[PDB]
């Protein structure tokens, strides 16, 4: 349980492209997937939203064990019948109503936000939350298109230096930060595809 | 002033002569763990 605070654990996260060959045949490509070293949060504050409700504000409010930084190497090696989606799953000892806010940021400025409300399902003494096949926003579909249409892999990483995603999962009622995950990206060059490192975000 | 939009972002990399986006410290040059740039 890496991406886990005292109250919530993210067991699964994946962004994918699903292509319907025919009514019975679907090909799915994973861009990124999950399914601890420390990073000084001050080194990344410039890549995320500032001011009230921004990364610094959220981090200072705490709890400090809810804050993570995920470095993804994305697998972009893939080709009307397309669905771009994201799925994630969480577990808690508590039955909460949670809100998941996902902000796409460019040079630290918010470009789009998706907000999702999720309710608990009892599962073996604990509670599960699933965000199942959330459609990827048009901005992200277009961004992926533009990335793949660049001539050189080095250009893709150059673009990605200033592209980030911030995911904040909150208890809707209490506004307690259950998980806050900062995502940073490079392109995978690996024969093994998408990879990731998960870090704890610390104050210094 | 620099611009911060989607065409500008890709334009900056595709045609660096006409780039007008904020300038920043490259991630490689920051105080970050070595594993940050070595995938498993
Ligand atoms: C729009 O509504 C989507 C909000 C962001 C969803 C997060 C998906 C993570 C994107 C990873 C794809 C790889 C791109 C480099």
């Amino acid at each position: 349980r890496s991406v886990a605070s005292s109250k919530l654990w993210m067991l699964e996260f994946s962004a994918f492209l699903e292509q319907q060959q025919d009514p019975d045949t679907y090909n799915k490509h994973l861009f990124v997937h999950i399914g601890l070293e420390a990073v000084d949060i001050r080194q990344i504050y410039d890549k995320f939203p500032e001011k009230k409700g921004g990364l610094k504000d959220l981090f200072e409010r705490g709890p400090s064990n809810a804050f993570f930084l995920v470095k993804f190497w994305a697998d972009l090696n893939t080709n009307g019948s397309s669905f771009y989606g994201v799925s994630s799953q969480y577990e808690s000892p508590e039955n909460m109503i949670i809100t998941c806010s996902t902000k796409v940021c460019s040079f630290g400025k918010q470009v789009v936000e998706k907000v999702e409300t999720e309710y608990a399902r009892y599962e073996n003494g604990h509670y599960s939350y699933r965000i199942h096949r959330s459609p990827l926003c048009e901005y992200m579909i277009n961004f992926i298109h533009k990335l793949k249409h660049l001539p050189e892999k080095y250009m893709m990483n150059s673009v990605l230096e200033n592209f980030t995603i911030l995911q904040v999962v909150t208890n809707r009622d209490t506004q307690e930060t259950l998980l806050c995950i900062a995502y940073v990206f490079e392109v995978s060059a690996s024969e093994h595809g998408a990879q990731h490192h998960i870090y704890r975000l610390v104050k210094e | 002033d620099s611009e911060t939009d989607l065409e500008a972002l890709f334009n900056a990399v595709m045609n660096p002569k006409t780039a007008n986006v904020p300038q920043t410290v490259p991630m490689r040059l920051r105080k970050l763990p070595d594993s940050f740039f070595k995938p498993p």
